[PDB]
RNA sequence: ACACGCAGUUUUAUCCGGUAAAGCGAAUGAUUAGAGGUCUUGGGGCCGAAACGAUCUCAACCUAUUCUCAAACUUUAAAUGGGUAAGAAGCCCGGCUCGCUGGCGUGAGCCGGGCGUGGAAUGGAGUGCCUAGUGGGCCACUUUUGGUAAGCAGAACUGGCGCUGCGGGAUGAACCGAACGCCGGGUUAAGGCGCCCGAUGCCGACGCUCAUCAGACCCCAGAAAAGGUGUUGGUUGAUAUAGAGCCGAAUCAACUAGCCCUGAAAAUGGAUGGCGCUGGAGCGUCGGGCCCAUACCCGGCCGUCGCCGGCAGUCGAGAGUGGAC
RNA sequence: AAACCUCCCGUGGAGCAGAAGGGCAAAAGCUCGCUUGAUCUUGAUUUUCAGUACGAAUACAGACCGUGAAAGCGGGGCCUCA
RNA sequence: GUCUACGGCCAUACCACCCUGAACGCGCCCGAUCUCGUCUGAUCUCGGAAGCUAAGCAGGGUCGGGCCUGGUUAGUACUUGGAUGGGAGACCGCCUGGGAAUACCGGGUGCUGUAGGCUU
């Protein structure tokens, strides 16, 4: 008889990708070997992000990647993204960059190749930089999805700015008793 | 059909099951709830911090030079 | 008269189960690495530890161990906590790998640190997994009452050695 | 059931002690309370304005706001599931400095002194506190006189 | 408190020294206990009952067993008792005949438990003194004060009733 | 070979309370009785036309005492308990900003620089989404309200049953021990060792007790006041060789505590579990030895969890190099 | 014995509208003189709390004021409900 | 040694009675034209320096009351945790720790900040 709680003994973190596509499985096997053998933690982070779901690796915009590469010191380094590189249309000047990503949009691929940059896959990254030396690891905005605007403190609560679940926004659908000082009260 | 009115018998176990937490203290607490005049003065002070920045830069450079000279004198 | 020094080392054995335990008593017991019955551990004696042992007097039986007691406990039932795993101390290599930075390289150093509590008593004691002692051979006197009144619970300053011999 | 009155059950809590009624001493009115000062709240029945609630009596908090004759204190309060760090406005008469932090400040200053000193000496000094150790075995000298016997006293009914 | 074959312990203790009282006085007591661990507890109980001294505020200076000076001589021991009944407490004086003082105290405990249903925790031992043949009040002790003492064993009920259990001969009680 | 942060814990400091207790010779309220008071006035009365002239008495009061109380009283005042602090988000300097406050000053906010184990012991932590069932409870130690009481109704803390098997209490919700994968060996807890029924088939120890209603183990399954020279101990008090007519050595009285006895009456035949037990198999205090639970220790097997686990094929056990030239 | 005047003692044993508790003595009581802060407007917080409303309250701030020599005090009732 | 003005802690500072006050100072005290307010220059306000410690005030004394601080009460009352402890219960003892309050008996009877005087 030993008094130990078993409610938090099984950890919930992912061990393998839930997708059944085979190319991702091959990349997972390659980076499993690299992470379990090489002492580099970059391979561990890449493996963990490869295990992640669609919402856990949001797409990275071209403008954000350019701005991140604009920082001093990280010049002539390979961009590593485990998500998708998406074209940004409200930017004009695109420099030459070395990018590694699972997916690159056709517009983004064309603009990157036009500027003289290079686009590589993760199997090419393993051949080029097996330990991930001289690379900048980036990711998209995790809180970019519209679901997080509905998360947090409940609406109708003081000092809360959470979007309620409404069928349609309008004059007579909300903003009444509970939100108007003239109608009962407001929070 | 009278029933039980009120009790607090099993509540302590429920409270202590999910690790009753001291509120999470975070650095740089918010300024909500402070008198408006003091906040207005602080905002005006921060608004003009950029003014006279070259004086701060020159003083910092002079202090750095003095510190380097003192380090060299010590060595 | 020569008043001997207050002992700095104590050995604590939990002598009752895990049913119907007070929250404070169970908190003290789990802070002492004593969760299963008949588990033993070494406790460094000071004001805070003395009060903690006073809280859980009915649940523990403790005393002042000898050199032979610590020798047998560390040798026969000595297990080290390596990588959060219970590993038997079958070689000095494990003890060195764990406590080399503290000058502990052999079981003799562990015995010296435990019996003669020094600067690194905390790390050496925490390295040792809590002892899994067997049931006391020859039976007990009375589990439910204090040692002063003929029972087993409480402080048995010199008589803890007999209990160790009958349990180890 | 009990009423929801604000001052219910404060018959003795918000009451001046024996032979200490009358004019409030002026020392409490002229003590400063900077931001980040640890303060323990004790209500006073003489002043009715700025009265803290009965649940904050005896609690200790930190000052975050200051007004002309009142300060804002953040005090932890447990409500049946958790501890809430909530801010209240309390007048000065119900506010006094807490002496728990001054001992720590004094020990910090002493430790800084012991760090600056004995550094060129080379001998490291013990800065951490320790609990009460064993009683440092010694000798007891019963010079001449023998120990006195203490026999139990026979019982007798006194009532 | 339990009882076994008790031993006599001499316990010396004092309150912890203080700047107000640099040299506190030393106190000693006669404690009959199965072991020294419970002897210290009984000493502290009695001292706290008499003086303003507690275990935390004091210390044990010397604890040691008192050996019988003449184990080979038969002596008469007078014991003054202080025990609690179902009703109020009472004071008693009892006499026992034994070779050792500790044996006399054990006999006193056994006799008190047998005759008055009094447990050990309810009994306080005040004074134990050896007495000569005279000054004995109890005739049970006095009847053995005879140089030419004679008595046979009239009814010797045999033991070993379960040593070989079935026998053709009935036992004998006259020897 | 290399730890931040958190705790139904304690320690060292520093605040909070008004319950237990105690007091009413201190406040409020209740309340007993004597001494000194025409303090004050008044009723019956007695010596007096009357008279504070003598004597008491009953009225509410006083002066120093005295007996007893308060959940809705209190000068005092615990144990238990409730907040904080035990450092990097901390200190020590230099300089800027301010439509705030100010005689100079404050106060706050911005930048630059220098100083790291901050009491004990134990834990890896933090954070975000969906989310079923539940929303009749009950019992027990302790505190406690109403009621004569209740296996009654109603509260506080903790632990259980509910949702839980196992050993013991013969029987069994909640009691004692102890919590569950399938097994072998050993040892225990609580309980026991005349037979049922495993184990005292000890050459057990010391005492008590006779019941024509004996007694025999928390919950628990039954008894009170009052009595007994029945018996066994303790306390106090006297007298007795100056003798408690004869015999002759110790004697009496009042209390007190154990066992037993009277008090002690209900309905189918009846239950220390039964048989039975009295040099106990009863009662009190106690020694060894022994009996076994799914508990503990060692070992085999099954599964789950964790290993920043290992293997795409290499040197290698405190790793603290290897290799050109 | 109780009409009004004078002196002394008087820790509040009075009064503060109400039920009770707390608090108050050159007051928070009584008498006077002036007034309508019982005015207009953003927020923050406290009580029950789910930490939602209503009511009640607490510190502020921005204007118009009242009062006093001034410091200051006052955006209803000394506070706990109406 | 001490006083005045403004204070801090608010009786070790209060209350009752008695004795002593050298100098400065604090007041009593002398009047109501001007300022001011009353039934009354009693209070307040104003104008002064003929007398005084009479009083306030300051210091000291009371086998003083009170107040503050100790011993006793007392390891008593009470109380955390424990028992298959006792008892029909009411209740009580023990183990492990903490630990009171009356009556009664001792000691003491204001310290101190700023500025300005006197004793030169
Ligand atoms: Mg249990
Ligand atoms: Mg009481
Ligand atoms: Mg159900
Ligand atoms: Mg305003």
């Amino acid at each position: 008889g030993v008094d130990i709680r078993h409610n938090k003994d099984r950890k919930v973190r992912r061990k393998e990708p839930k997708s059944q596509d085979i190319y991702l499985r091959l990349l997972v096997k390659l980076y499993r070997f690299l992470a379990r053998r090489t002492n580099s933690t970059f391979n561990q982070v890449v493996l963990k992000r490869l295990f992640m779901s669609r919402t856990n690796r949001p797409p990275l915009s071209l403008s954000r990647m350019i701005r991140k590469m604009k920082l001093p010191g990280r010049e002539g380094k390979t961009a590593v993204v485990v998500g998708t590189i998406t074209d940004d249309v409200r930017v004009q000047e695109v420099p030459k960059l070395k990018v590694c990503a699972l997916r690159v949009s056709s517009r983004a691929r064309s603009r990157i190749l036009k500027a003289g940059g290079k686009i590589l896959t993760f199997d090419q990254l393993a051949l080029d930089s097996p330990k991930g030396c001289g690379t900048v690891l980036l990711s998209g905005p995790r809180k970019g999805r519209e679901v997080y605007r509905h998360f947090g403190k409940a609406p109708g609560t003081p000092h809360s700015h959470t979007k309620p679940y409404v069928r349609s926004k309008g004059r007579k659908f909300e903003r009444a008793r509970g939100r108007r000082a003239s109608r009962g009260y407001k929070n | 059909a009278k029933s039980k009115n009120h009790t607090t018998h099993n509540q302590s176990r429920k409270w202590h099951r999910n690790g009753i937490k001291k509120p999470r203290s975070q650095r740089y607490e918010s300024l909500k709830g402070v008198d408006p005049k003091f906040l207005r003065n602080m905002r005006f002070a921060k608004k003009h911090n950029k003014k006279g920045l070259k004086k701060m830069q020159a003083n910092n450079a002079k202090a750095m030079a003095a510190r380097a000279e003192a380090i060299k004198a010590l060595v | 008269f020569y008043v001997p020094a207050e002992p700095k080392l104590a050995f604590v054995i939990r002598i009752r189960g895990i049913n119907g335990v007070s929250p404070k008593v169970r908190k003290v017991l789990q802070l002492l690495r004593l969760r299963q019955i008949f588990n033993g551990t070494f406790v460094k004696l000071n004001k805070a530890s003395i009060n903690m042992l006073r809280i859980v007097e009915p649940y523990i039986a403790w005393g002042y161990p000898n050199l032979k007691s610590v020798n047998e406990l560390i040798y026969k039932r000595g297990y080290g906590k390596i990588n959060k795993k219970r590993i038997a101390l079958t070689d000095n290599a494990l003890i060195a790998r764990s406590l080399g930075k503290y000058g502990i390289i052999c079981m003799e150093d562990l015995i010296h640190e435990i019996y003669t509590v020094g600067k690194r008593f905390k790390e050496a004691n925490n390295f040792l997994w809590p002892f899994k002692l067997s049931s006391p051979r020859g039976g007990m006197k009375k589990k439910t009452t204090h040692f002063v009144e003929g029972e087993d619970a409480g402080n048995r300053e010199d008589q803890i050695n007999r209990l160790i011999r009958r349990m180890n | 059931t009990n009423t929801k009155g604000k001052r219910r059950g404060t018959r003795y809590m918000f009451s001046r002690p024996f032979r200490k009624h009358g004019v409030v001493p002026l020392a409490t009115y002229m003590r400063i309370y900077k931001k980040g000062d640890i303060v323990d709240i004790k209500g006073m029945g003489t002043v009715q304005k700025g009265m803290p609630h009965k649940c904050y009596h005896g609690k200790t908090g930190r000052v975050y706001n200051v007004t002309q004759h009142a300060v804002g204190i953040v005090v932890n309060k447990q409500v049946k599931g958790k501890i809430l760090a909530k801010r209240i406005n309390v007048r000065i008469e119900h506010i006094k400095h807490s002496k728990s932090r001054d001992s720590f400040l004094k020990r910090v200053k002493e430790n800084d002194q012991k760090k600056k000193e004995a550094k060129e000496k080379g001998t490291w000094v013990q800065l951490k506190r320790q609990p009460a150790p064993p009683r440092e075995a010694h000798f007891v000298r019963t010079n001449g006189k023998e120990p006195e016997l203490l026999e139990p006293i026979p019982y007798e009914f006194m009532a | 408190k339990a009882s076994g074959t008790l031993r006599e312990y001499k316990v010396v203790g004092r309150c912890l020294p203080t700047p107000k009282c640099r040299t506190p006085p030393l106190y000693r007591m006669r404690i009959f206990a199965p072991n020294h661990v419970v002897a210290k507890s009984r000493f502290w109980y009695f001292v706290s009952q008499l003086k303003k001294m507690k275990k935390s505020s004091g210390e044990i200076v010397y604890c040691g067993q008192v050996f019988e000076k003449s184990p080979l001589r038969v002596k008469n021991f007078g014991i003054w008792l202080r025990y609690d009944s179902r009703s109020g407490t009472h004071n008693m004086y009892r006499e026992y005949r034994d070779l050792t003082t500790a044996g006399a105290v054990t006999q006193c405990y056994r006799d008190m438990g047998a005759r008055h249903r009094a447990r050990a925790h309810s009994i306080q031992i005040m004074k134990v003194e050896e007495i000569a043949a005279s000054k004995c009040r109890r005739p049970a002790v006095k009847q053995f004060h005879d140089s030419k003492i004679k008595f046979p064993l009239p009814h010797r009920v045999l033991r070993r009733q379960h040593k070989p259990r079935f026998t053709t001969k009935r036992p004998n009680t006259f020897f």
